Protein backbone atom coordinates (compact mmCIF):
# COMPACT_ATOMS: atom_id res chain seq x y z
CA UNK A 1 0.00 0.00 0.00
CA UNK A 2 1.71 3.19 1.23
CA UNK A 3 5.49 3.50 1.00
CA UNK A 4 7.40 3.45 4.30
CA UNK A 5 11.00 4.41 3.50
CA UNK A 6 12.45 6.73 0.84
CA UNK A 7 15.86 6.35 -0.82
CA UNK A 8 17.56 9.75 -0.86
CA UNK A 9 20.58 10.67 -2.98
CA UNK A 10 22.59 13.74 -2.10
CA UNK A 11 23.85 14.93 -5.45
CA UNK A 12 26.85 17.28 -5.63
CA UNK A 13 27.03 17.45 -9.40
CA UNK A 14 26.34 15.91 -12.77
CA UNK A 15 27.80 15.41 -16.22
CA UNK A 16 25.97 14.56 -19.42
CA UNK A 17 27.94 11.64 -20.88
CA UNK A 18 27.82 10.42 -24.42
CA UNK A 19 26.90 6.73 -23.89
CA UNK A 20 29.86 5.94 -26.15
CA UNK A 21 32.18 6.69 -23.21
CA UNK A 22 31.05 3.64 -21.28
CA UNK A 23 32.92 1.53 -21.44
CA UNK A 24 36.10 3.40 -22.13
CA UNK A 25 35.95 4.65 -18.54
CA UNK A 26 38.15 2.60 -16.24
CA UNK A 27 39.94 2.66 -12.90
CA UNK A 28 42.30 5.60 -12.53
CA UNK A 29 40.43 7.69 -15.06
CA UNK A 30 39.09 11.06 -13.98
CA UNK A 31 35.50 12.16 -14.69
CA UNK A 32 34.99 15.92 -14.75
CA UNK A 33 31.95 17.36 -12.97
CA UNK A 34 30.56 19.80 -15.53
CA UNK A 35 27.59 21.10 -13.55
CA UNK A 36 27.85 21.62 -9.80
CA UNK A 37 24.65 20.84 -7.93
CA UNK A 38 23.69 20.36 -4.27
CA UNK A 39 20.31 18.69 -4.50
CA UNK A 40 18.37 16.07 -2.59
CA UNK A 41 16.85 13.47 -4.90
CA UNK A 42 14.42 10.67 -4.31
CA UNK A 43 14.42 8.77 -7.58
CA UNK A 44 13.83 11.35 -10.35
CA UNK A 45 12.22 13.86 -7.95
CA UNK A 46 14.29 16.80 -6.78
CA UNK A 47 13.18 17.54 -3.22
CA UNK A 48 15.38 20.56 -2.40
CA UNK A 49 18.93 21.90 -1.82
CA UNK A 50 21.39 20.95 0.90
CA UNK A 51 24.71 22.34 2.12
CA UNK A 52 27.99 20.66 3.01
CA UNK A 53 28.86 21.93 6.47
CA UNK A 54 31.45 21.11 9.16
CA UNK A 55 30.17 17.75 10.41
CA UNK A 56 27.86 16.70 7.60
CA UNK A 57 24.84 17.97 5.63
CA UNK A 58 22.05 20.46 6.36
CA UNK A 59 19.00 20.23 4.10
CA UNK A 60 16.97 23.39 3.34
CA UNK A 61 13.79 22.56 1.43
CA UNK A 62 12.46 19.01 1.22
CA UNK A 63 9.32 19.68 -0.79
CA UNK A 64 7.61 16.27 -0.76
CA UNK A 65 4.21 16.77 -2.49
CA UNK B 1 36.44 22.34 5.15
CA UNK B 2 36.36 18.94 3.40
CA UNK B 3 37.21 20.61 0.06
CA UNK B 4 40.53 21.93 1.38
CA UNK B 5 41.72 18.37 2.03
CA UNK B 6 41.12 17.15 -1.52
CA UNK B 7 43.84 15.62 -3.67
CA UNK B 8 44.87 18.16 -6.24
CA UNK B 9 45.71 17.16 -9.81
CA UNK B 10 47.68 20.19 -11.11
CA UNK B 11 47.03 19.73 -14.82
CA UNK B 12 47.64 23.05 -16.60
CA UNK B 13 44.98 24.65 -18.76
CA UNK B 14 43.49 23.66 -21.01
CA UNK B 15 42.38 20.16 -20.13
CA UNK B 16 41.67 18.04 -23.19
CA UNK B 17 39.11 15.64 -21.74
CA UNK B 18 37.60 12.92 -23.91
CA UNK B 19 34.18 14.26 -24.96
CA UNK B 20 34.68 17.00 -22.40
CA UNK B 21 34.65 14.78 -19.30
CA UNK B 22 37.00 11.80 -19.37
CA UNK B 23 40.70 12.11 -18.50
CA UNK B 24 42.46 8.77 -18.94
CA UNK B 25 44.61 7.21 -16.26
CA UNK B 26 47.57 7.03 -18.69
CA UNK B 27 47.40 10.82 -19.16
CA UNK B 28 47.42 11.33 -15.39
CA UNK B 29 50.50 9.15 -14.73
CA UNK B 30 52.64 12.09 -15.87
CA UNK B 31 51.34 14.22 -13.01
CA UNK B 32 52.40 14.18 -9.37
CA UNK B 33 49.21 14.72 -7.39
CA UNK B 34 48.83 15.04 -3.60
CA UNK B 35 46.67 16.68 -0.92
CA UNK B 36 47.67 19.25 1.68
CA UNK B 37 47.94 16.48 4.29
CA UNK B 38 50.75 14.94 2.24
CA UNK B 39 52.38 18.37 1.73
CA UNK B 40 52.55 19.50 5.35
CA UNK B 41 53.49 16.01 6.44
CA UNK B 42 56.62 16.43 4.31
CA UNK B 43 57.43 19.93 5.68
CA UNK B 44 56.49 19.35 9.32
CA UNK B 45 56.58 15.56 9.79
CA UNK B 46 54.00 13.23 11.31
CA UNK B 47 54.62 12.13 14.90
CA UNK B 48 52.18 10.17 17.10
CA UNK B 49 54.08 10.58 20.38
CA UNK B 50 54.69 14.03 21.89
CA UNK B 51 58.08 15.47 21.04
CA UNK B 52 59.93 18.78 21.25
CA UNK B 53 60.25 20.66 17.96
CA UNK B 54 63.26 22.67 16.76
CA UNK B 55 61.84 25.77 18.46
CA UNK B 56 61.87 23.83 20.75
CA UNK B 57 58.46 23.20 22.33
CA UNK B 58 55.97 20.35 22.90
CA UNK B 59 54.29 19.38 19.60
CA UNK B 60 52.30 16.49 18.13
CA UNK B 61 51.05 15.12 14.79
CA UNK B 62 51.62 17.40 11.79
CA UNK B 63 53.14 20.59 13.25
CA UNK B 64 50.70 20.91 16.11
CA UNK B 65 52.27 22.94 18.91
CA UNK B 66 50.83 21.93 22.26
CA UNK B 67 52.52 24.23 24.79
CA UNK B 68 55.41 26.66 25.03
CA UNK B 69 55.36 25.45 28.64
CA UNK B 70 58.22 23.02 29.50
CA UNK B 71 55.87 20.82 31.56
CA UNK B 72 54.99 17.53 29.84
CA UNK B 73 51.87 17.52 32.01
CA UNK B 74 49.62 20.24 30.56
CA UNK B 75 51.29 19.47 27.24
CA UNK B 76 49.45 16.24 27.90
CA UNK B 77 46.44 18.16 29.27
CA UNK B 78 46.02 20.06 25.99
CA UNK B 79 46.75 17.03 23.82
CA UNK B 80 44.01 15.25 25.78
CA UNK B 81 41.70 18.23 25.45
CA UNK B 82 42.42 18.02 21.73
CA UNK B 83 41.65 14.33 21.08
CA UNK B 84 38.89 13.85 23.67
CA UNK B 85 40.24 10.53 24.95
CA UNK B 86 42.89 9.93 27.55
CA UNK B 87 46.02 9.71 25.48
CA UNK B 88 49.11 9.21 27.59
CA UNK B 89 50.93 11.61 25.30
CA UNK B 90 50.24 9.22 22.41
CA UNK B 91 47.72 9.64 19.59
CA UNK B 92 46.65 7.44 16.69
CA UNK B 93 47.06 8.27 13.02
CA UNK B 94 43.34 9.04 12.71
CA UNK B 95 43.48 11.44 15.61
CA UNK B 96 46.44 13.10 13.90
CA UNK B 97 44.48 13.54 10.66
CA UNK B 98 41.53 14.79 12.70
CA UNK B 99 43.76 17.25 14.51
CA UNK B 100 45.24 18.25 11.15
CA UNK B 101 41.84 18.80 9.51
CA UNK B 102 41.02 21.14 12.43
CA UNK B 103 44.33 23.00 12.11
CA UNK B 104 43.89 23.54 8.37
CA UNK B 105 40.31 24.63 8.81
CA UNK B 106 41.46 27.17 11.41
CA UNK B 107 44.25 28.37 9.06
CA UNK B 108 41.88 28.96 6.15
CA UNK B 109 39.24 30.73 8.25
CA UNK B 110 42.10 32.83 9.64
CA UNK B 111 43.25 33.77 6.11
CA UNK B 112 39.67 34.70 5.19
CA UNK B 113 39.27 37.08 8.15
CA UNK B 114 42.46 38.88 7.17
CA UNK B 115 42.05 41.92 4.90
CA UNK B 116 45.52 41.38 3.38
CA UNK B 117 45.45 37.62 2.87
CA UNK B 118 41.82 37.04 1.75
CA UNK B 119 42.03 38.84 -1.63
CA UNK B 120 45.23 36.98 -2.47
CA UNK B 121 43.82 33.66 -1.28
CA UNK B 122 40.63 34.21 -3.24
CA UNK B 123 42.65 34.90 -6.41
CA UNK B 124 44.79 31.73 -6.28
CA UNK B 125 44.32 28.24 -7.68
CA UNK B 126 43.97 25.42 -5.16
CA UNK B 127 47.63 24.28 -5.28
CA UNK B 128 48.90 27.80 -4.51
CA UNK B 129 46.24 28.13 -1.79
CA UNK B 130 47.93 25.12 -0.18
CA UNK B 131 51.24 26.99 -0.33
CA UNK B 132 49.65 29.98 1.41
CA UNK B 133 48.16 27.71 4.03
CA UNK B 134 51.61 26.14 4.43
CA UNK B 135 53.11 29.51 5.32
CA UNK B 136 50.29 30.25 7.76
CA UNK B 137 51.08 26.90 9.41
CA UNK B 138 54.75 27.78 9.74
CA UNK B 139 54.53 31.40 10.88
CA UNK B 140 50.93 32.40 11.54
CA UNK B 141 48.37 34.58 9.76
CA UNK B 142 49.94 37.84 10.90
CA UNK B 143 53.43 36.74 9.83
CA UNK B 144 52.29 35.81 6.31
CA UNK B 145 50.38 39.12 5.95
CA UNK B 146 53.77 40.79 6.39
CA UNK B 147 54.88 39.65 2.93
CA UNK B 148 53.12 42.71 1.44
CA UNK B 149 54.91 42.93 -1.91
CA UNK B 150 55.06 39.20 -2.59
CA UNK B 151 51.36 38.82 -1.79
CA UNK B 152 50.55 41.54 -4.27
CA UNK B 153 52.63 39.85 -6.98
CA UNK B 154 50.89 36.54 -6.24
CA UNK B 155 47.55 38.28 -6.65
CA UNK B 156 48.64 39.64 -10.00
CA UNK B 157 49.97 36.22 -11.08
CA UNK B 158 53.47 37.59 -11.35
CA UNK B 159 54.80 34.21 -10.28
CA UNK B 160 58.41 34.70 -11.21
CA UNK B 161 58.55 38.13 -9.54
CA UNK B 162 56.94 36.77 -6.38
CA UNK B 163 59.37 33.84 -6.28
CA UNK B 164 62.38 36.20 -6.65
CA UNK B 165 61.07 38.47 -3.89
CA UNK B 166 60.22 35.64 -1.49
CA UNK B 167 63.82 34.50 -1.81
CA UNK B 168 64.96 37.78 -0.20
CA UNK B 169 63.13 37.05 3.04
CA UNK B 170 64.16 36.06 6.54
CA UNK B 171 61.89 33.07 6.18
CA UNK B 172 63.96 31.82 3.26
CA UNK B 173 67.23 32.66 5.00
CA UNK B 174 66.22 30.68 8.11
CA UNK B 175 64.33 27.66 6.68
CA UNK B 176 65.65 27.51 3.06
CA UNK B 177 64.66 23.92 2.21
CA UNK B 178 61.01 24.35 3.10
CA UNK B 179 60.85 27.91 1.79
CA UNK B 180 62.18 26.74 -1.58
CA UNK B 181 59.52 23.99 -1.71
CA UNK B 182 56.77 26.51 -0.99
CA UNK B 183 58.19 29.07 -3.42
CA UNK B 184 58.46 26.37 -6.14
CA UNK B 185 54.75 25.73 -5.53
CA UNK B 186 53.97 29.46 -6.09
CA UNK B 187 56.15 29.71 -9.20
CA UNK B 188 54.80 26.58 -10.89
CA UNK B 189 51.43 25.90 -9.31
CA UNK B 190 52.31 22.20 -9.04
CA UNK B 191 53.27 19.79 -6.23
CA UNK B 192 56.64 19.00 -7.84
CA UNK B 193 58.84 20.25 -4.98
CA UNK B 194 57.16 17.46 -2.98
CA UNK B 195 58.15 14.61 -5.26
CA UNK B 196 61.02 12.94 -3.43
CA UNK C 1 23.47 9.93 -27.63
CA UNK C 2 23.56 11.20 -24.04
CA UNK C 3 23.24 9.80 -20.52
CA UNK C 4 23.26 11.97 -17.40
CA UNK C 5 25.87 10.90 -14.84
CA UNK C 6 25.17 11.88 -11.24
CA UNK C 7 27.87 12.40 -8.63
CA UNK C 8 26.42 11.33 -5.32
CA UNK C 9 28.14 12.31 -2.07
CA UNK C 10 25.82 10.26 0.13
CA UNK C 11 22.80 7.98 0.13
CA UNK C 12 20.39 7.18 2.99
CA UNK C 13 17.13 5.21 3.33
CA UNK C 14 14.76 7.48 5.20
CA UNK C 15 11.37 7.22 6.92
CA UNK C 16 8.77 9.97 6.73
CA UNK C 17 9.78 10.91 10.29
CA UNK C 18 13.48 11.16 9.44
CA UNK C 19 12.34 13.01 6.30
CA UNK C 20 10.40 15.73 8.12
CA UNK C 21 13.15 15.96 10.78
CA UNK C 22 15.54 16.52 7.91
CA UNK C 23 12.99 18.90 6.39
CA UNK C 24 13.73 21.14 9.33
CA UNK C 25 17.55 21.39 9.17
CA UNK C 26 18.62 18.52 11.40
CA UNK C 27 22.29 17.70 10.84
CA UNK C 28 22.92 14.61 8.79
CA UNK C 29 26.34 13.34 9.90
CA UNK C 30 29.04 12.43 7.37
CA UNK C 31 32.54 11.13 8.02
CA UNK C 32 35.03 13.82 6.90
CA UNK C 33 36.20 10.83 4.84
CA UNK C 34 33.03 11.09 2.71
CA UNK C 35 34.47 12.76 -0.41
CA UNK C 36 36.85 9.79 -0.81
CA UNK C 37 33.93 7.59 -1.82
CA UNK C 38 31.78 9.65 -4.15
CA UNK C 39 29.34 7.42 -6.09
CA UNK C 40 28.71 7.70 -9.82
CA UNK C 41 25.14 6.98 -10.87
CA UNK C 42 23.35 7.14 -14.19
CA UNK C 43 19.67 6.25 -14.28
CA UNK C 44 19.11 5.33 -10.66
CA UNK C 45 21.79 2.69 -11.09
CA UNK C 46 25.14 2.83 -9.34
CA UNK C 47 27.97 2.59 -11.91
CA UNK C 48 31.04 3.08 -9.77
CA UNK C 49 32.73 5.27 -7.26
CA UNK C 50 35.84 7.20 -6.55
CA UNK C 51 37.48 10.10 -4.82
CA UNK C 52 36.55 13.73 -5.33
CA UNK C 53 39.62 15.55 -6.69
CA UNK C 54 40.34 19.18 -7.28
CA UNK C 55 41.29 20.23 -10.72
CA UNK C 56 42.38 23.69 -11.64
CA UNK C 57 39.06 24.89 -13.10
CA UNK C 58 36.64 22.25 -11.81
CA UNK C 59 36.00 19.25 -9.55
CA UNK C 60 36.27 15.66 -10.71
CA UNK C 61 36.11 12.10 -9.48
CA UNK C 62 39.11 9.82 -9.82
CA UNK C 63 37.67 6.35 -10.41
CA UNK C 64 38.44 3.62 -7.86
CA UNK C 65 35.83 1.18 -9.03
CA UNK C 66 33.73 0.89 -12.15
CA UNK C 67 31.02 -1.74 -12.86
Amino acid sequence: PKMLRWPLRFVIGSSDTQRSLLGRIGIGDVLLIRTSRAEVYCYAKKLGHFNRVEGGIIVETLDIQ
Amino acid sequence: GPVDMLKNIPIPSPLSPVEGILIKRKTLERYFSINIFEMLRIDEGLRLKIYKNTEGYYTIGIGHLLTKSPSLNAAKSELDKAIGRNTNGVITKDEAEKLFNQDVDAAVRGILRNAKLKPVYDSLDAVRRAALINMVFQMGETGVAGFTNSLRMLQQKRWDEAAVNLAKSRWYNQTPNRAKRVITTFRTGTWDAYAA
Amino acid sequence: VDVKLEFVLYRKNVTLAELEAMGQQQLLSLPTNAELNVEIMANGVLLGNGELVQMNDTLGVEIHEWL
